[PDB]
RNA sequence: ACAAUGGAUUCUGGUAUGUUCUAGCGCUUGUACUAAGUCUCAUGUACUAACAUCGAUUGC
RNA sequence: ACGAAUCUCUUUGCCUUUUGGCUUAGAUCAAGUGUAGUAUCUGUUCUUUUCAUGUAACAACUAAUGACCUCAGAGGCUC
């Protein structure tokens, strides 16, 4: 066996109880801090 | 980048971990994109009384038809319901036209030189020959009819 | 404190100290209880038990020779 | 001499024997289940006797 | 809700008399005695010039499931532990309430975040369900070895004389003692009867009781003690054959005393678990023949 | 009548991995005889390199 | 050829231990000797390290155990 399709996808149901951690990832830095609006 | 160092020393490295895609395992993605849309589709034309044992055994019928795809076999299952027959020839003509249109476009990596995997020059070879004998084996057919 | 590189041993003068011998007889009650677990078996084979069995009346003849020391 | 444990493989790792475990409890009724529970509890412990 | 969090719950004897208290707030301080999961750690001092800093040690959400304090962990009503709690509702209901906590880390974490309370916190925060039972506790006030050769353990033992003026000694033999009328027990009703209260600074008595063998005997330091400790006692037993036994006084219990004139020790009582059984067993029928 | 001068190094590499290793007590029942260690060389065997091996001419 | 119940049996219904991904079918279908590394065993060389007859007279040993008594375990006595 041990080689097996997905029956279910991982939920994000589970990640959400879990404690942060707020580690500091390089694409969370600040950019692009301001928004444009339309006319 | 230290910071990240002692914070994982404090507290652990976090559990919800999600791996982007990635050229090393888009291949593997896409095939659970895609076993999950013909199992969408096939389990909402489905009357009534299905479950994960009925959904595993169709599952197979898409391995086997991409395999008679790569084989240039007619994939025909007697007794095969034609509304499912449908759905499954509909995803193997998708995943069809991802496969042929990846080969043209590695194609053209490898004349350029453009910085190709040495795994993937011999997988474009292999895709390559599949191309050129199904269009070998058409162009059989067409001089036999 | 190791020993490892000692034998059981069979010998038994060489060491005049008890205390040392503490430490010795412990070497031996181990396989003792190594061996015993490795006795029961699902297979239950005769040459495994057999072994062991010679081993068990090896061990209890040392015991013997222990309680005649003292 | 008491049957030892299997040992922790990790740090939360879990011993049902100890716990009941991730216990949900049935729904409240309207239907005053006290009696039940008091038999049950004899016969389980009548079992375990 | 990490932005909408309760206010802690600690006790009015925790915060104490003083009017105003400056409290700190950690927002992710210790982590929870109870299910091991963190939470905003306040602490606090009762005045300015205090020497204790008073922890709360469990989260909000334990404080809640049974209906406790953070700091002190007692009760918010009625101000009495958690396991007098439940059992002293266990004799109103006549059934076990009990609130069980899991020795598992996955299972002390699962049971802290459901909604529900544990024991008797809904007998308690509810008040009118609090005081009822108060009620229906008034209520209840309303109601308000034979093979065992133990001859020569029994001539160390006097058992034949008597409790007089006369004799000067340090030791005694007292025997009638009861499993229950702990050690420190025997010791401040004998140092009540003399006034010679704190008497382990001085060592002025020891004594030593089994209670296995329902016996024991107490020495004293300066033998001048011991016609204090005979003139003190007033009461006493005559066994039909004559014999005058002294009784020392515990409430509800009585305990007969004779002179050792030599000193006890330990062992004399029994150097064994089952054969000091016997001793007791040797000593009813004594007390019965005493009094009866 | 020509003066034009790019590079550069680290990391991810067959035993991996897995298990057991309670000495220090939780109350009640139940005087059976003498082989050291390190270093170097040689030979033998086993495993291993996910090592390598054909480049060219003749007197019946 | 219609039994109110039990068991045994036949046929439909149920399938009730009743194939759990991917890609270049994922890839291949091959003699001995030579060299390097580790481990084991044997041989040799070099160095280091472990002790000391008979008779007569005198002295010590066969400290520990048991019992009794005083003091708050020790001291004395006897066997
Ligand atoms: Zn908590
Ligand atoms: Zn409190």
């Amino acid at each position: 066996t041990s080689h097996r399709p997905q029956l279910e996808a991982r939920s994000g149901a589970k990640a959400a109880a879990y404690t942060p951690t707020g580690i500091e990832h390089a694409r969370l830095l600040p950019g692009h801090t301001t928004l444009k609006y339309r006319k | 980048y230290i910071g990240n160092l002692i914070t994982r020393q404090f507290e652990g490295r976090s559990n919800e971990i999600v791996k982007t895609t990635t050229k090393q395992r888009l291949d593997a993605y896409y095939d659970l994109e895609l076993r999950n849309s013909v199992m969408d589709d096939i389990l909402e034309m489905m009357p009534e009384s299905i479950r994960q044992k009925k959904a595993r055994t169709i599952l197979q019928h898409l391995s086997e038809a991409w395999r008679c795809w790569k084989a240039n076999i007619p994939w025909d299952v007697p007794g095969m319901p034609a509304p499912i027959k449908k759905i499954i020839e509909r995803y193997i003509k998708s995943k069809a036209d991802a496969w042929v249109s990846a080969a043209h476009y590695n194609r053209e990596r490898i004349k350029r030189g453009a910085h190709v995997e040495k795994t993937m020059v011999k997988k474009n070879l292999g895709r390559l020959t599949r191309l050129w004998i199904k269009n070998e084996q058409e162009r059989q057919r067409q001089i036999q009819k | 404190k190791d020993y490892s590189r000692y034998q059981r041993p069979r010998n038994v003068s060489k060491v005049k100290s008890i205390k040392e011998a503490n430490e010795w007889k412990r070497q031996v009650s181990k396989e003792i209880k190594q061996k015993s677990t490795r006795i029961y078996d699902p297979s239950l084979n005769e040459m495994q038990i057999a072994e062991l069995n010679d081993e068990l009346n090896n061990l209890f003849k040392e015991w013997k020779r222990w309680q005649w020391h003292i | 001499v008491a049957i030892k444990k299997p040992k922790k493989k990790y740090g939360t790792d879990i011993d049902y024997n100890e716990d009941i475990v991730y216990e949900q409890a049935p729904m409240p009724g309207i239907y005053d289940t006290s009696t039940e529970d008091r038999q049950i509890k004899k016969k389980f412990e009548q079992f375990e006797r | 809700d990490e932005i909408n969090e309760p206010p802690p719950n600690i006790c009015e004897q925790c915060l104490g008399d003083e009017a105003n208290i400056r409290m700190t707030k950690i927002p992710q301080g210790s982590e929870c005695k109870i299910c091991t999961l963190p939470f905003t750690l306040y602490h606090f001092k009762t005045s300015k010039r205090s020497n204790n800093i008073i922890k709360t040690l469990i989260c909000v959400r334990c404080a809640t499931q049974r209906n406790i304090c953070q700091c002190c962990m007692l009760d918010s009503r009625w101000h009495i532990p958690i396991q007098l709690r439940d059992h002293l509702i266990s004799l109103v209901n006549e059934e076990n309430v009990m609130t069980e906590e899991a020795k598992n880390d996955m299972m002390k974490r699962f049971l802290s975040l459901k909604n529900v309370k544990l024991g008797g916190a809904q007998i308690t925060s509810d008040p009118s369900e609090a005081d009822n039972i108060v009620d229906k506790l008034k209520n209840i006030l309303l109601r308000a070895y034979a093979s065992v050769d133990i001859s020569h353990i029994l001539k160390k033992l006097p058992l034949n004389e008597s409790f007089l003026k006369n004799p000067s000694t340090k030791s005694f033999f007292l025997y009638n003692i009861d499993a229950s009328i702990p050690e420190w027990k025997i010791t401040d009703t004998v140092s009540q009867l003399l006034g010679i209260k704190k008497w382990k600074d001085g060592n002025s008595l020891s004594l030593i009781v089994n209670h296995k063998a329902k016996c024991g005997g107490l020495r004293f330091q300066s033998s001048e003690l011991g016609e204090r400790f005979v003139s003190k006692i007033s009461e006493t037993l005559v066994t039909p054959k004559g014999l005058k036994r002294g009784v020392l006084l515990i409430d509800r219990f009585r305990i007969f005393i004779i002179p050792w004139s030599s000193g006890f020790s330990a062992a004399s009582f029994g150097t064994n678990t089952a054969e000091n059984i016997k001793l007791s067993l040797s000593l009813n029928k004594l007390i019965q023949l005493e009094l009866g």
